[PDB]
């Protein structure tokens, strides 16, 4: 604003640009450099010449190009209007940018607003009375953006506390229009529906709370083996093209949470294009009639052909957005695509900075940022009089080299993670369903997840431990069979192998393209596991009666085919028909008795 | 005794088959991967050392002026 | 034009008494012997500038050399007359033709497609190969690579693909492709030339040829020119643009060489740290544009070092491109037609060209079932080779014979033989008949009753 | 005080034209946002100085910031009123309490114990676990390192050990968190609250959300607290460092920012003296009834104990506690691998007068049986399922038996040494009396019952 704090471009190499003659610019502060006024963040400083890292393309820039420091750090706008909006690395709308530039390509040095200032919304003062003392985090009003998610909270701006002075009447307004005025020790300050918050500092809350509320995964293996609750950190390491983006999209699809934050980082443009194309086609079938998945989610786009720092910037922006969603008193989740790309981006950042590399070319501050991002999310009560309990889940996809866990990314991720879900290329190459190693993937939140699963008085722990023990025994039996042979084993071992194949084909294997096996309900998976354990116990009891395994498997074909037919089933109605099949097993045991 | 010798010969043949395409291949692959990891780590360390030497040489060249 | 130069070290250049230099700017270097070499600006600091020489710093005088700076960034002379004419890696005509008239001068770096403006891959195409249809589908406008090995018939497979592409596609306006080579062999160049000549697509296609004898900079710059050409063809010309690129390994090793020559901080396997983004530059350039007709389909070809699928090249390629077609040397020594490994080879979206309304709804399920039977056949082959032929169950031997037949018949057709999609689906339906009724659990009852004769 | 700076590289700050600078001194800096932070001077050269920020250099303007140096080194306010309370990484109370009255103020770096004033502890402290108090003897005043892996519940084992720890004088426990996770802190708080020893314990909390660069001083502060507890209060003190790997990574980061000569895994060259300083927080003194014993815990990178951190921690300290991922994946209780695990303090703490005369012999016999069982397991993997004739079969059986019983005592169960001795006597009944070459004539004739 005509302050004219300006440094001059000195040294320019790749994305890194060192600018001198500026003592006013701080570290990690937003500044407009070049002739195109491109955004950038200063990293280091040497003498009177500070080294600045550009988050955009440095192509076309030349020496002598002025650099203006804003004096403030990186910040993003928080409030209504961010929903169902695709924002770039600068958090600018992609559709509006493409419409303004009138080109399908990406320009350089373009300046656009995050939300739409011409957008109108119907806001109503949320249960707040005039004259009442309010502070930061308190809801000053409510506005409905969509037909599903209603009353998008307008939060009181940070570092503000006092008494409500002049609060205008409810009605239709915009994000740039002040909906309230509060008098305090800081004299007069204008308050609007939209509040700007720094991306470097996550949205604060009241106090950290213990999360007893399990988040529904929708996947059998995800609900059973490695559990993920609300506020929990679940790693998603996988190989290149191992279905990581597919698993991420499915996770953003079948999620039982409120909102969804999906930030693509260094991924393919076809993925985001297919996501945007299939967004409107998918609509919710629950409460809040007439609502798509696009309106119930937010997408941040950092292209593979885009800048390296744009990925980390979109990651931090997505973290701040997820923190704002968690501050709204609702359970949300953050979907990160290929965080290893951001790691490599940091590697090139520190590498071009002249700093010494540690592991895989990456810096030593990688683990700190990873642990910070992991400890950033969680389940805690948010700010404000409402005293609502918010939740933020962290889901990050890792793309290690050669699928090796020895990579720095996998180690640093697994270190700060309380839960980890591995992706295998073995069953992915065979066009089999979702691939996860049962002998590798584990979760430390499984206990509290079982305690939470006990609310429906299901047994998570017993069935899971029995299936895992049977799986390990099947692994040892597989090693032994591969060692000597299948004729060197006993009846119990063979029954364990058959049960292993049955558990692999009829349980672990579920078609995602199917209209049934694509999503498995809690009661459905519980009943399936119960019937499996019952059939296993019955088979073991029959084997101990002096009956051969082959003869027992001869008349069990009906119950086997029936157990394999439990994958299709039907909607919520007619679930009992599945339970009845369990009886058909019991009778079958009697049929084996005669 | 001849029958038992036949069974034992079968077990021996099975052990030979297990020592052919199973243990040998696993050991070879493991040795290859370990060699690759060790060589890569040594290359990274040598690169860091070269960067350190280059830094010292640059500092000395800067002080020489 | 600045005649002032200061130092010289290795394959690089440094000049002084200049200002306002542009990143990757076009610069003309006139040497003491009169040799004119094109170069790009690397970095600029204060009154000093540093650039990299394409033709090398060998045999150049310091004070006898002059340099002319355009100030503009990297610029290529794109036109509509490039079709039918061959060009070298340096942009100069390899067809020994006259001066090419440029319709537009544009940056060869290429512009990333906007996410909102980016359209998802759709429709379909006929590659003439069953594996390129049934096992892994190939969408039109999508991007999939090809992983081969040294000594294998990679050039032959690529030639067959390029020849049968437009021929088979018409059974689904001719398809237009682009041939690009960077630091390849002269024999492979002759083979590719004879391939394009035999296909007769050379008239409707453009060729960028960078010899191995030529510099690494020109070879690396060839991909950029080809990218800008394909982009101009898929946007300005509004035509279907197929992208055929070969010898990516040479460009990768050359990139590592350039990274090491500048003493830059290397990444994994001694390669560059920006290598992922460097490949992603031309990798994410492929796709469809909303409102704009035509699309750019990327069909790259690379060779894994020492036939190692665990190599950093293939890993980074898969980390950049979405999906790939793997070629194993195991089936290459079998004497059978070209060795595509169904397990390792996969497509990013195979469900886009599947389902009803496109071709048939019996495609995807049959693909999954065939892949399942093939994998089970492979595991059963390992088990049979381990314990014995009498130690395996009936399903094991059945899946073994089924996979063997799939390799001998379905996988083996020919280079000059283009199999129709209908013929592929029919042969697959006949292949599933070899297996039992309870063998395939990935197939539906209706399709099972319909396909079975 | 100086408002003038030269340049800033990462977290490291460098100023020029500075006079009367103090190396390794505490400095209070006021930033442009009004925020105040603490830092420590790394080095000083000529008229210029180089200092490092513990809370980070992010979000600070060079012009509007003022650096006030006290001119003296770091001095912590050690007090006896810190019992039952809690403090943050900067020293501020996290217990939402007021400022306690300081008894004394001295350096947090502590002081080196004299060679002739040292005392070698013969003390025998019951661990409570059958696989602990027996295999590697827990002794007050000694140092036992703890190495874990990623996703491993080492915190649960540490908490269960701390609960079964606390003969008329109880043992005070001091904890130091370096870059500890929020969930880890929550679980530790839940365990400490479940035990009820929180009133007799105190710690400085540095979380992952908080700066990890200020966590290095936190461990030193806790060390000075233990030193002040041993040299003044005269009581049994137990120090524990959580996530020491993060501390090593932070130190490696500080060394990398200094552009000095890096060692293995990017560690500093003087780290050998640094790590030793972390291991120097233990040991008793002559004439002091109290005993201070540090029990640090770190996570080995990529589940590899061959890493520089675990290697140095194992080479410096006497003995190390290793945790196998396989046995933890088995579902059984705590997965301590007796092969890698050892104790140098199990010598003088064994024999008659301490525990039993059958202690050392049964320990060596247990190690021999475990090793034989391991070799028999590898043989069982290479050879058939016949368990390699007779000896290897009994060895494998005894190994599995000791694994399903002796190895897992349960987390909520506290067993004495006699119970573990009887259980081992019952577990050794499977093997022949002449099958043990590690047992002497008296030890073989010890328990025939």
């Amino acid at each position: 604003h005509a302050e004219s704090e300006y440094g001059a471009i000195y040294s320019v190499s790749g994305p890194v640009v060192i600018a001198e003659n500026m003592i006013g610019c701080a570290m990690y502060e937003l500044v407009k450099v070049g002739h195109d006024n491109l955004v950038g963040e200063v990293i280091r400083i040497d003498g009177d010449k500070a080294t600045i890292q550009v988050y955009e393309e440095t192509a076309g820039l030349t020496v002598g190009d002025p650099v203006l420091r804003t004096g403030k750090p990186l910040s993003v706008e928080l409030g209504p209007g961010l929903m169902e909006t695709i924002y770039d690395g600068i958090q600018r709308p992609l559709k509006a940018i493409k419409e303004e530039s009138q080109s399908i390509y990406i320009p350089r040095g373009i300046d656009t607003p995050a939300l739409d200032r011409t957008i109108k919304w119907q806001f109503t003062p949320g249960k707040f009375q005039v004259g009442d003392h309010i502070s930061g985090g308190d809801i000053y009003g409510s506005v409905f953006e969509n037909s599903l998610i209603s009353s998008h909270k307008i939060l009181l701006p940070p570092r503000s506390r006092g008494t409500i002075t002049w609060i205008a009447p409810a009605g239709e307004y915009t994000l740039d229009e002040k909906i309230l005025e509060v008098e305090f020790d800081g004299k007069k300050s204008d308050f609007t529906l939209y509040h700007t918050w720094p991306v470097r500092v996550p949205r604060p809350v009241t106090e950290k709370l213990s999360a007893d509320y399990p988040l529904l995964t929708g996947q059998r293996v995800l609900d059973a083996l490695f559990p993920c609750v609300q506020g929990g950190t679940t790693c998603i390491p996988g190989a290149f093209g191992c279905g990581k983006t597919v698993i991420s999209q499915s996770l953003s699809k079948y999620s039982n949470s409120d909102a969804i934050i999906y930030v693509g980082c260094g991924e393919r443009g076809n993925e985001m294009a297919e996501v945007l194309m299939e967004f409107p086609e998918l609509y919710t079938e629950m409460s809040g009639t007439k609502e798509p998945i696009m309106k119930r989610t937010t997408l941040v786009a950092n292209t593979s052909n885009m800048p390296v720092a744009a990925r980390e910037a979109s990651i931090y922006t997505g973290i701040t957005l997820a923190e704002y969603f968690r501050d709204q008193g609702k359970n949300v989740s953050m979907i990160a695509d290929s965080s290893s790309r951001w790691a490599e981006a940091l590697r090139e950042i520190s590498g071009r900075l002249g700093e010494m590399p540690a592991d895989q070319g990456f810096p030593a501050y990688l683990g700190a940022k990873l642990a910070s991002f992991y400890e950033r999310a969680g389940k805690a009560v948010a700010l404000g009089s409402p005293d609502r309990t918010g939740s933020v889940s962290i889901v990050a996809a890792v793309s290690p080299a050669g699928g090796d866990f020895s990579d720095p990314v996998t180690t640093a991720t697994l270190g700060i993670t309380q839960v980890f879900w591995g992706l295998d290329k073995k069953l992915a190459q065979r066009k089999h369903f979702p691939s996860i190693n049962t002998s590798v993937s584990y979760s430390k939140y499984t206990n509290v997840l079982n305690k939470f699963y006990d609310s429906n008085y299901p047994e998570f722990p017993v069935l899971r431990d029995r299936m895992k023990e049977i799986l390990s025994n099947a692994e040892e039996l597989e090693q032994v069979v591969q060692l000597v042979g299948k004729s060197a084993l006993s009846d119990s071992d063979k029954i364990t192998l058959d049960v292993a194949t049955l558990i692999k084909e009829d349980f672990l294997q579920q078609n995602g393209y199917s209209t049934y096996d694509a999503f498995c309900p809690i009661w459905k998976t519980f009943d399936m596991m119960r019937a499996f354990i019952s059939y296993h116990d019955e088979a073991q009891k029959a084997v101990a009666n002096g009956a051969n395994w082959s003869k027992l498997a001869d008349s069990t074909g009906d119950v086997k085919h029936a157990v394999s037919s439990s994958k299709f089933f039907e909607p919520s109605r007619g679930e009992k028909e599945v339970h009845g099949e369990f009886e058909k097993l019991l009778s079958t045991m009697q049929e084996r008795f005669a | 005794a001849f029958i038992i010798l036949d069974e034992v010969i079968k077990v021996t043949n099975r052990r030979v088959n297990a020592i052919e395409h199973v243990i040998i291949p696993r050991t070879e692959n493991t040795i290859a991967y370990i060699n690759s990891e060790l060589d890569e780590l040594d290359r990274e360390e040598f690169y860091r050392l070269k960067k350190v030497q280059e830094k010292k040489q640059n500092e000395t060249a800067k002080l020489d002026a | 034009n600045y005649n002032t130069v200061s130092g010289v070290n290795g394959p690089l250049v440094i000049l002084e008494k200049v200002k306002f230099p542009r990143y990757n700017e076009i610069v003309n270097l006139t040497l003491p012997d009169g040799t004119v070499r094109q170069g790009q600006v690397l970095e600029i600091r204060g009154d000093r500038a540093i650039v990299q020489v394409f033709e090398g710093t060998s045999g150049i005088d310091v004070k006898k050399t002059t340099v002319e700076f355009t100030g503009e960034s990297l610029r290529i002379p794109v036109s509509e007359d490039m079709l039918g004419r061959i060009f070298d890696g340096s942009g100069r005509p390899i067809d020994n033709g006259p001066k090419v008239f440029a319709e537009d001068y544009l940056d060869i770096n290429g512009s990333p497609i906007n996410p909102y403006a980016r359209i998802y891959p759709e429709e379909m195409i006929s590659t003439g190969v069953s594996a390129i249809d049934t096992m892994n589908s190939i969408a039109r406008g999508q991007k999939i690579p090809i992983f081969s090995a040294s000594g294998l018939p990679h050039n032959e497979i690529a030639a067959q693909i390029c020849r049968q592409a437009g021929l088979v596609r018409p059974t689904k306006e001719n398809f237009s492709i682009v041939f690009a080579a960077m630091g390849v062999n002269l024999e492979t160049a002759r083979f590719f030339k004879q391939d394009f000549e035999e296909n007769g697509s050379l008239e409707r296609t453009s060729l960028f040829l960078n010899l191995a004898n030529d510099p690494t900079i020109e070879r690396i710059i060839t991909p950029r020119l080809a990218l800008t050409t394909a982009e101009y063809l898929a946007y300005q010309t509004e035509r279907h643009v197929l992208t055929i690129l070969t010898d990516m390994s040479s460009y990768a090793d050359a990139l590592r060489e350039v990274s090491a020559a500048r003493e830059e901080v290397p990444g994994r396997r001694g390669y560059p740290g920006y290598m992922y983004t460097d490949l992603s530059t031309i990798y994410e350039r492929a796709g469809r544009v909303e409102g704009r007709n035509g699309s750019i389909t990327q069909i790259p070809i690379l060779t894994m070092p020492n036939d190692d699928i665990t190599h950093p090249i293939p890993d980074l390629t898969g980390y950049i491109t979405e999906g790939q077609i793997f070629v194993d040397r195991q089936l290459h020594n079998k004497g059978i037609y070209p060795p595509i490994n169904v397990l390792p080879s996969l497509s990013r979206l195979m469900k886009s060209a599947i389902g009803e309304g496109m071709t048939r709804k019996d495609h995807g399920d049959v693909s999954n079932q065939l892949y399942a039977k093939y994998a089970i056949g492979k595991d059963a082959a390992a088990m049979k080779a381990v314990v014995g032929e009498e130690a395996l169950s009936i399903e094991d031997k059945l899946s073994l014979e089924f996979l063997e037949k799939f390799e001998k018949t379905f996988i083996t057709q020919g280079a000059y033989e283009d199999r129709t999609v209908f013929e592929s689906l029919d042969q697959a339906w006949s292949l599933l008949r070899i297996y039992p009724k309870e063998m395939l659990n990935r197939i539906s009852p209706k399709i099972l009753d319909e396909f079975y004769d």
